[PDB]
């Protein structure tokens, strides 16, 4: 899409409040993203790909861990990502620590 | 056409995947967030800023709203 | 230091230190704790890292 | 005086301390070898007036 | 972790090449790696655990 309008529809899925609403929150969002635009790191999606692994190591989950090397390899197979490794750079910054029993639907 | 067929069908196929991927590591992220994202990556975006900007939207939603 | 296991062999005194596994936003301390005790030479043979890992399990539980 | 005396003083130590911010920061990249670090600042002092300057990607 | 150990030690008393000390070092973790709960059958079992080791520390609140 074009991307004016499509953070403001990350204003509105984080808040609640629409874009009517308010205006200083969106200000702050093209306060960072705008002059923070480009990637200030260049991709190797196989370095996040091995702290994943770390993670489910450190939640003796690594059943999973084996898991999610079938969940990686689709994303190299479909290539309509234009970097598979911002998504997982993405995904591991906004993580949590959901230890203490597992649950997966694998597909 | 056809090939205008298959690209939705691997979106539809790669937000599933990545749907895993964003429960098993518990981040706030659902079905409609993650494709506002992926859309965001097509275009180029730094992801050290947007996971901060999303960081800072949600703790803005927990003491504004 | 402190405690009476400085009597030891200088070898296995030197085989252990402090491995981390990584660092997450939110983990207590405890689980991001294990020993490394890793072993080369001839006698990396008999004790390969796959048997540390199984046994980073064990120490882990 | 103060133009002779006490203002090259204070520009003294402001330059002095910031060659030691530039020093152990060179050194926070080097580490048994990390007691040189240890020792420069035993007490503990001129190693926790910032972690690093802030910033923001 | 005592009669694994006894079962290890044996063995490894015995051993007349470098494949005995291999052979019964693997038996010696895979005892342990069952008997302590690791598996994926006595996965209910760790999360019990859990649960009793949270509260624990529910109650020192």
């Amino acid at each position: 899409k074009s991307p004016n309008v499509l953070l403001q529809n990350l204003c509105c899925r984080i808040l609640g409040r629409s874009e009517a609403d308010v205006a200083q929150q969106f200000q702050y969002a093209v306060r960072v993203i705008g002059s923070n635009f480009a990637p200030t790191v260049e991709r190797d999606e196989f370095l996040v790909a091995e702290k994943i692994k770390k993670e489910l190591i450190r939640q003796r989950r690594e059943a999973d861990a084996a898991l999610f090397s079938e969940l990686h390899r689709k994303l190299h197979s479909q290539g309509v990502l234009k970097n598979k490794w911002s998504i997982l750079y993405l995904l591991l910054s906004l993580s949590e620590d959901p230890r203490r029993q597992p649950s997966k639907v694998s597909s | 056409a056809a090939a205008a067929a298959a690209n939705l069908n691997a979106v539809r196929e790669t937000m599933d995947v990545l749907l895993e991927i964003s429960r098993i590591l518990n981040t706030g992220l659902d079905m409609e967030t993650l494709s506002i994202c992926v859309r965001l990556c097509e275009q180029g975006i730094n992801p050290e800023a947007l996971s901060s900007v999303i960081k800072e939207l949600r703790k803005a939603t927990e003491a504004l709203k | 230091r402190a405690t009476n296991a400085q009597f030891d062999s200088p070898e296995i005194l030197r085989r252990l230190d402090v491995r981390l596994l990584e660092v997450s936003p939110g983990d207590t301390g405890w689980d991001v704790f294990s020993l490394d005790y890793h072993v080369d030479g001839p006698i990396a043979t008999v004790f390969t890292r796959e048997c540390m890992s199984h046994y980073l399990r064990v120490f882990n539980f | 005086l103060v133009s002779g005396f006490e203002a090259t003083i204070n520009k003294f130590d402001k330059n002095f301390s910031a060659h030691l911010l530039d020093l152990l920061a060179r050194l926070s990249i080097y580490s048994g070898m990390a007691s040189v670090i240890s020792r420069l600042d035993f007490n503990g002092f001129y190693t926790e007036r910032l972690e690093r300057l802030s910033a923001e990607r | 972790l005592e009669c694994s150990w006894d079962e290890l030690w044996n063995k490894v008393q015995q051993a007349q090449d470098l494949d005995h000390i291999i052979a019964a070092h693997e038996v010696f973790l895979d005892t342990i790696i069952s008997r302590c709960l690791l598996d994926s059958d006595s996965r209910a079992l760790l999360n019990q655990l859990r649960a009793v080791f949270d509260q624990i520390i529910e109650l020192q609140n």
